[PDB]
């Protein structure tokens, strides 16, 4: 930021950007290095009211999984199914298509 | 969505002023003249090396460093012997052991770190109750030999005796965040 | 790269081995005045992919 | 107090630019092929 | 609703009980089990032998189309006869779904590489053999991949220690790395982090 | 909150090094965007799960 | 100019270290002659700029 | 307070020292041992007893947040003062 | 005894063997290989030292953290010497030149040196103290060094009553001045050896046996006030040794018959150099003096020791000195060299 | 009391493939002296092979000896193509190693372990 | 004293001038340290600037700086590259890995510590080690070897 005009001009031309306009040595836009005290906001469930914890907790939500067919427990028309539908295809950008 | 970074868009054609164009391209090197201006940019740029040790990298006050044990206002020690830190410690790089002390008080008679197997990971810190085990920034303490990098009771407790002005500012200056 | 750096350790006090990232979000929130010096970075920065 | 933490300001943060900006500097082929040509002839003579 | 319980949605576990059916249907011969997870996750278990047959029909069915394998891996859990659960993690792009098939072995009883389906495979059964021991038949190179030269023993079993058995050291009396038997300056203390109050009702297995 | 913010995905068509280059400056520019739409999107509330 | 402003930059430069022996001092140990306002010093002898 | 011992080795406020016929001073040969010099055992001698008015006191070692979690201490016995068991402070009730 | 004295462990490197150490010459050529097999059983070794820090700085990885206690010391300072041996239990003495040099000569270093760490062992009250003099130093010996090691080793014995004196023979190793000294012979035209090599006899010991032997003196009960004698298995002809030395070699071998004295002149003549010299009059002298016969004296089979042989260990020395063409080269490709009884 | 078989129907299959790989050890001994500049000759390489096939030689299950076979044929391999350095050819001499002594008096002198 | 004293230690002062500010790494990384270490060489601590310029091969290296975990698997060609230095060779330990095992001391594929396969010369701590600590370890390795006297302890011989 100190450079004169003429190097200035030099490294403009020789490089073909505005260098001056973004450059990459901090001088004083940053924040203070000082900052004044926060206040961080609490959660949803800093309540002293309807907050019982058997009605939030989704970790003894999860139950062991189903078992479609079992070769032991159980002792063994319809359509074609796949896992999923299938995958639609990516719409080209709008914004910058090509390179 | 997505999009194509070589896939050019149909084709240019043959035109006579492209064909010259190419054919200067070519021949009188003009990309690698351009790259060697921008290089020359670089080099009428200012350098963005600081003057080591007299200009220091910029830091904050979450920095963790060398550690420290602290004290209260009334000058005893922070550490109640409760192997928190010791039970968090992911590398077990703390070893305590403690006894009742002359007053009755839990005091630790061990606390080591070896400050070689140490990760410099902060849980000990934030794993403790009472603001006693910190992390205060001091990271120039290299030493000669493997040694003097394991961390007594008695070094650490010095440590934070002399870390003591810097380390209280950072706690007040970061503190209300954690 | 090395002002990214900075940007972590503002974050987490460790230039690369942050462990911000926790089970159940992350360790500490941000703090002041970084989220203005990450604008100011993002903002320059694509003169520099340019430039390669 | 206030809530007061790291949030963007009011106002939205400005534009960041991230396309592919080349500079597209140069001149034309048939100008460098003529001041060359033009060079080698003044040489030659 | 809840800001502190992940949403669940029915339409996938839907989607991936059906696929497992049509899977379990189509293929009598090995899948022993099929099992669809809380977390939306496919499982399907088979027999040893029809690991072939299994990924082959995984991959080049039109319906299932898994062309990519995620991973594989294996659990040691040596408290059952076959003691290692092998455990391949699929991908099917087609379809953007992913599924999960398990098979099991013991320290005699190789299975069939699948190196002729995916060749990814290769080194992951590579990683397999090193790690735990597991035989591979057909594999075209099957030797270790991330222990030093000369280790013996498999490290990533369970009733391998955690520092293992021998470690390096310069010796200048022969001018050389050596290894000798494990000693600790510090022993690595082990902690007993286990409540003994039971956390999760909904896993309460019956007395023995 | 990949579902909520909008970038575009580099696609090669050659599979070699320079089309990999090229894909990955073509991801660090979508990254300066997510960044950008991060920064204009921050959100308030906490930082850990409230969950004790 | 601008030439005549680097070279009035570089002569205060030059002479603002106290003198001849301050600037050779300053200029063999830290490798750096620029000058600033005096933030500090210390009990150990350690100046601030 | 720090004290030497008869081998002339300085002892640390846990009270440890090593023998005189112990083979471990070679360790210390030609370097030193380093003891903190403020001790925490007299460093709280030196403390005043904190005079307060109510039967139950709380403490938090002060500072709010910066300092120990506040307990509340039962100041009823006349013959012995309560005695924080975190920060070490002692407290009295007023019996005038 | 004291209880950190006490052995612990299974003898590995984080073991306690229960020796406290002061190991004198440490930094020379045995002395690295005794502090590598102290440290290898897990001791306090204090290694005083007089040249640099980096000199020095190869035996810092002989043993665990802290086992290992380098200090400064200087062969003029007896309480230098008394701070080094303060805390110990075995001190080892291995200080030794093959040279004179204008601060040191042979009878300070083989007689005043060892009778002041005797001295002050004696006085701070160790219970072991161990002397590597030299084989055949009986007394009125043709060299100077022999003479000296005599003497100190009466003035030892003067001293410290108990001291066990061990008597090692050429020693040769990777780092001997032997095996390399007799293949250094190969940058000059001939050998040139006195009588054409012949009646000198010589049985060389491993330096990894003497060390192994020093430690198990270290820990012997009944080695206490004895001289040892550390020879190699089988005696050779100082000629067919050499010849041995350079078939290993495969360099090229041509003896020459010189006599003694102007080979005593040509030594001395390399010996007058400001730096380590190639060979000195001394040298020589100790090169053409025959080894005795160990008959009454105990050895490395009463020590605990297999004395391993010169056609065994012998590849790991001159390897170094071969060319390209003959690097590839094993035990067996070179004859070794005929043994004889006398 | 019935498995499934890896390569070796009976034990004598894999005695074969044993014996195979015996010779194929044996011929690769000198080769490595030769290339790895090694102390040992060739008499204690080959006694060092003897010596890891019978510490191995009490085993009678075929599916067991056939996984020690694949294990040895995979170090073969290893030296082969070299992988294994000099070190690691040392490491089965445990040269550095103090043998603990089979007798009780020892086993008492030294320390508490068996 | 006498005058050859002096002229000793003048020269060997001139010395060890050229020996600390002429020192060349290996160009020679394991891990995340390694990552820092050239986060070191990076332009804002020009450790070209200090005059450290790295060398690939071990034969025009001076400084061997472990920087990262090393394991079973990588001792031997550690130690081999520490070997084939010529004779002035110093090393720094970077990270708790190469320092005394780090995050996996207790790991059957890692060495406990670099200085058990090769004599480190310092220890720098930390996990990575910060760039600014890197340089820290560099100068005390300089004023390390700025102490030696190698002429004056060959003159008191
Ligand atoms: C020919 C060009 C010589 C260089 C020159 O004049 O540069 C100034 C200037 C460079 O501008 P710049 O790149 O912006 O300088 C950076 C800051 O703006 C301005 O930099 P600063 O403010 O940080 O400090 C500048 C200050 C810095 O002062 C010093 O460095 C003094 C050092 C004293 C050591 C005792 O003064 C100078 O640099 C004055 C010019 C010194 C040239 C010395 C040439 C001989 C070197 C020795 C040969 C033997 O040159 C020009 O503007 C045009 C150059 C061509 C002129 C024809
Ligand atoms: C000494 C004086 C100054 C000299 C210049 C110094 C400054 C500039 C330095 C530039 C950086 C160079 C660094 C190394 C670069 C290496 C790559 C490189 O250069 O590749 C060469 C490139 C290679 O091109 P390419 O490799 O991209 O081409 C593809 C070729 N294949 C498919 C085979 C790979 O160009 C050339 O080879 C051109 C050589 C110069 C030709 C000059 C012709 C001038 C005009 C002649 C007359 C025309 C008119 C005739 C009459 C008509 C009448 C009608
Ligand atoms: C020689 C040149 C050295 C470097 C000079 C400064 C570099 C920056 C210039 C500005 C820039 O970036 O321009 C980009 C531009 C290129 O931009 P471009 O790559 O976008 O191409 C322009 C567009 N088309 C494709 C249509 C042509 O450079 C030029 O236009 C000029 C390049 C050719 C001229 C230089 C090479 C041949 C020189 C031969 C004679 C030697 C000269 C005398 C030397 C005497 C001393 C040794
Ligand atoms: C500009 C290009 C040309 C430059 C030419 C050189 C300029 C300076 C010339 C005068 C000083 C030269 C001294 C270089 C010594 C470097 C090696 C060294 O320090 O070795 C230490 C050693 C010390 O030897 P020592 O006797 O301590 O033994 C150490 C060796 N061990 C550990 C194996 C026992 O050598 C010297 O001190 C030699 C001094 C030579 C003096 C010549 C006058
Ligand atoms: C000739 C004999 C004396 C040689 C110099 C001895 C004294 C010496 O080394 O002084 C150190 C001085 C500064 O070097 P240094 O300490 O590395 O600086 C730190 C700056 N941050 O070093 C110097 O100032 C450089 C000395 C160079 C001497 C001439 C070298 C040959 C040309
Ligand atoms: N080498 C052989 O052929 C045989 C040797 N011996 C004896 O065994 C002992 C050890 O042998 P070896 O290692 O080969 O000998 P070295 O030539 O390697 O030197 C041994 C040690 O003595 C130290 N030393 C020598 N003179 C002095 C002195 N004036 N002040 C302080 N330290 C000194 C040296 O220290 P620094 O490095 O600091 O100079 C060196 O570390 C010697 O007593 C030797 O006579 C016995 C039989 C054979
Ligand atoms: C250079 C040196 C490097 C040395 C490298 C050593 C390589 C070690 C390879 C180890 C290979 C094995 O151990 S697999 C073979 C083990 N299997 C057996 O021993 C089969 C059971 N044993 C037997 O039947 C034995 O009786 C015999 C001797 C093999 C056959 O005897 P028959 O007669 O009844
Ligand atoms: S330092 Fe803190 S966490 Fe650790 S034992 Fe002491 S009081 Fe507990
Ligand atoms: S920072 Fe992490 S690794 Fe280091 S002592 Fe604290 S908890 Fe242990
Ligand atoms: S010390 Fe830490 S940062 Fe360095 S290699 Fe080890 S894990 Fe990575
Ligand atoms: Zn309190």
């Amino acid at each position: 930021a100190s450079a004169t005009r003429v190097i200035q001009k030099l490294r403009n031309w020789a490089s073909g950007q505005d260098l001056q306009a973004k450059l990459q040595l901090r001088y004083q836009e940053i924040a203070k290095r000082t900052q004044p005290p926060p206040k961080l906001p609490v959660g949803p469930s800093h309540k002293l009211s309807n907050n019982y914890y058997c009605t939030r907790d989704g970790r003894r939500e999860v139950v062991p999984p189903s078992i479609i067919m079992s070769s032991q427990k159980a002792l063994v028309e319809k359509k074609a199914v796949t896992p999923a539908p299938p995958m639609k295809r990516w719409e080209l950008s709008k914004d910058q298509p090509y390179l | 969505t997505y999009k194509y970074v070589n896939k050019k868009e149909q084709e240019s054609e043959v035109d006579m002023k492209s064909a010259t164009d190419n054919a200067a391209r070519i021949l009188m090197w003009t990309e690698l003249i351009r790259g060697l201006g921008m290089t020359l940019s670089y080099l009428f740029r200012e350098p963005a090396t600081i003057n080591y040790p007299f200009e220091k990298g910029p830091l904050s006050p979450r920095f963790r460093g060398e550690h420290a044990l602290r004290r209260y206002p009334s000058g005893e020690e922070r550490c109640i012997a409760c192997k928190l830190c010791e039970a968090i410690c992911p590398a077990q790089a703390i070893t305590i052991e403690a006894e009742p002390r002359a007053d009755g008080s839990r005091r630790t008679t061990r606390y080591d770190i070896d400050m070689t197997k140490c990760i410099y990971c902060g849980f000990c810190q934030e794993a403790c109750p009472v603001d006693a085990i910190v992390e205060g920034p001091n990271f120039e303490f290299s030493t000669e030999t493997h040694e003097e990098l394991l961390y007594n009771k008695e070094k650490l407790l010095n440590n934070g005796d002399k870390w003591e002005a810097e380390i209280a500012a950072n706690i007040q200056a970061d503190y209300l965040y954690r | 790269r090395e002002k990214m750096f900075e940007f972590y350790e503002r974050v987490s006090g460790a230039r690369m081995h942050a462990a911000y990232i926790r089970p159940g979000g992350v360790h500490q929130d941000l703090p002041l005045g970084l989220l203005d010096d990450i604008y100011e970075f993002s903002k320059n920065f694509s003169l520099r992919i340019d430039e390669v | 107090s206030k809530v007061k933490q790291d949030m963007p300001p009011p106002g939205g943060y400005g534009p960041i630019d991230y396309k592919r900006n080349l500079p597209r500097r140069g001149l034309s082929g048939y100008s460098m092929f003529a001041v060359g040509i033009g060079a080698l002839i003044f040489g030659y003579w | 609703k809840r800001p502190t319980v992940r949403p669940r949605s029915d339409v996938t576990h839907k989607q991936l009980s059906a696929f497992g059916e049509y899977v379990a249907e189509i293929l009598p011969k090995y899948v022993q089990q099929v099992q669809v997870s809380c977390l939306d996750e496919l499982e399907i278990c088979i027999h040893p032998d029809g690991v072939i047959p299994t990924l082959t029909f995984l991959r080049d069915h039109t319906n299932a189309q898994f062309k990519s394998l995620a991973d594989l891996t294996a659990v040691d859990v040596p408290t059952r006869q076959n003691r290692f659960e092998i455990v391949y993690n699929l991908l099917s792009l087609r379809f953007n779904s992913r599924i999960r098939v398990k098979t099991y072995a013991d320290e005699l009883t190789p299975i069939d590489s699948i190196v002729s389906v995916h060749i990814a495979a290769n080194w992951y059964e590579r990683e397999v053999w090193d790690m735990f021991g597991v035989f591979f038949f057909n594999h075209p190179d099957l030797r270790r991949i991330l222990t030093d030269y000369g280790f013996e023993g498999h490290p990533f079993r369970k009733d391998f220690p955690l520092t293992g058995y021998v470690e390096l050291r310069y010796d200048d009396e022969v001018k050389r790395v050596v290894a000798e038997p494990v000693e600790l300056a510090q022993e690595f203390r082990k902690f007993d982090l286990n409540s003994p109050w039971e956390a999760f009702p909904a896993y309460r297995q019956p007395p023995e | 909150v990949y579902d909520q913010v909008e970038f575009d995905v580099p696609i090669g068509s050659r599979g070699d090094c320079y089309d990999r280059y090229l894909c990955r400056v073509e991801e660090m520019r979508q990254s300066l965007r997510i960044i950008e739409q991060c920064l204009n999107k921050m959100p308030p509330g906490e930082i850990k799960v409230d969950d004790a | 100019m601008e030439l005549v402003e680097v070279l009035k930059r570089g002569v205060q430069q030059v002479t603002g270290h106290g003198g001849l022996r301050g600037l050779l001092r300053v200029f063999f140990r830290a490798n750096d002659i620029r000058i600033g306002t005096l933030v500090g010093e210390d009990k150990y002898g350690n100046k601030y700029y | 307070g720090v004290q030497v011992s008869p081998s002339g080795e300085k002892i640390t406020h846990t009270g440890q020292v090593y023998d005189e016929k112990d083979y471990r001073r070679v360790r210390f040969v030609d370097r030193q041992k380093e003891v903190n010099e403020n001790f925490a055992i007299d460093l709280i001698a030196q403390q005043p007893v904190n005079e307060v008015e109510h039967r139950i006191i709380a403490c938090d070692g002060g500072g709010g947040a910066l300092g120990h979690p506040k307990v509340y201490i039962n100041l009823d016995k006349e013959t012995k003062t309560g005695t924080c068991g975190y920060c070490g402070l002692q407290f009295k009730q007023h019996h005038h | 005894l004291h209880h950190a004295v006490i052995p612990h462990g299974k003898g590995g490197r984080s073991s306690v063997s229960g020796v406290v150490a002061t190991v004198f010459g440490a930094t020379g050529f045995l002395g690295r290989y005794v502090v590598n097999h102290l440290g290898r059983m897990g001791s306090q070794v204090i290694i005083p030292y007089r040249c640099d820090v980096y000199d020095i700085m190869h035996l810092r990885l002989m043993g665990d953290l802290g086992q290992l206690t380098f200090l400064e010391w200087d062969a003029r300072d007896k309480d230098s010497i008394r701070k080094a041996v303060q805390h110990s239990n075995v001190v080892i003495n291995l200080i030794g030149r093959e040279w004179e040099t204008r601060n040191f000569d042979f009878e300070d270093v083989f007689v005043n040196i060892p009778r002041a760490i005797a001295q002050a062992s004696k006085e701070a009250g160790v219970e072991r103290f161990i002397h590597v003099s030299h084989l055949n130093a009986s007394m009125k010996s043709s060299s100077k060094s022999l003479r000296s090691k005599a003497v100190g080793e009466k003035e030892v014995r003067s001293v410290f009553p108990e001291a066990i004196i061990i008597r090692p023979s050429d020693i040769f190793g990777r780092e001997d001045r032997f095996l390399n000294h007799f293949a250094n012979y190969r940058w000059f035209l001939a050998v040139p050896l006195v009588s054409l090599g012949f009646k000198t006899v010589k049985q060389p010991v491993y330096v990894a046996d003497v060390s192994k032997g020093i430690v198990n003196a270290t820990k012997d009960p009944d080695a206490v006030g004895k001289t040892f004698a550390f020879t190699g298995p089988n005696r050779y002809l100082l000629f067919h040794l050499v010849k041995y030395i350079f078939g290993m070699t495969h360099r090229t071998f041509i003896p020459y018959p010189l006599p003694l004295f102007v080979y005593s002149w040509i030594g001395k003549l390399f010996g007058l150099s400001p730096f380590e010299p190639w060979t000195t009059k001394d040298k020589v002298e100790r090169i053409h003096i025959s080894d005795v016969m160990p008959t009454d004296l105990p050895g490395l089979e009463d020590l605990g020791v297999q004395p391993t042989p010169l056609e065994l260990k012998s590849i790991e020395v001159l390897r170094r000195h071969r060319t390209y063409r003959w690097l590839s080269s094993e035990i067996e490709e070179t004859k070794p060299a005929k043994t004889v009884n006398y | 009391t019935s498995v499934k078989p890896i390569f070796s129907r009976d034990l004598n299959e894999a005695k074969r493939r044993v014996r195979e790989l015996y010779r194929a050890w044996y011929r690769e001994v000198p080769n490595t002296v030769h290339l790895m500049q090694l102390d040992i000759t060739v008499k204690q390489g080959r006694d060092k092979v003897r010596e890891m096939f019978m510490k191995n030689a009490h085993v009678t299950d075929p599916r067991v000896v056939d996984l020690l076979v694949i294990k040895g044929k995979m170090e073969l391999q290893e030296t082969i193509k070299v992988w294994k350095q000099r070190t690691h050819v040392m490491r089965f001499f445990h040269e550095t190693e103090t043998p603990r002594p089979k007798d009780f008096l020892s086993k008492f002198y030294m320390g508490h372990d068996p | 004293r006498s005058r050859a004293e002096y002229v000793v230690t003048k020269l060997d002062d001139l010395i060890n001038w050229a020996r600390r500010s002429s020192l060349w790494p290996m160009t020679f990384g394991l891990a995340c340290c390694a990552v820092e270490m050239m986060h070191m060489a990076a332009p804002r601590y020009d450790m070209d600037r200090f005059g450290v310029v790295f060398r690939a091969s071990p034969r025009q290296a001076d400084v061997m700086i472990v920087a990262g975990t090393l394991t079973n698997k990588m001792a031997p060609a550690l130690r081999k590259v520490y070997d084939q230095m010529p004779e002035p060779r110093y090393v720094v330990s970077m990270g708790s890995c190469a320092n005394g095992g780090g995050y996996y001391h207790y790991s059957y594929s890692v060495v406990r510590g670099c200085d058990r396969i090769v004599p480190v010369d310092i220890y720098v701590p930390g996990c990575p080690p910060t760039a600014e600590a890197l340089l820290y370890g560099i100068l005390q390795l300089q004023r390390k070897i700025k102490r030696e006297q190698k002429l004056k302890i060959w003159y008191r011989r």
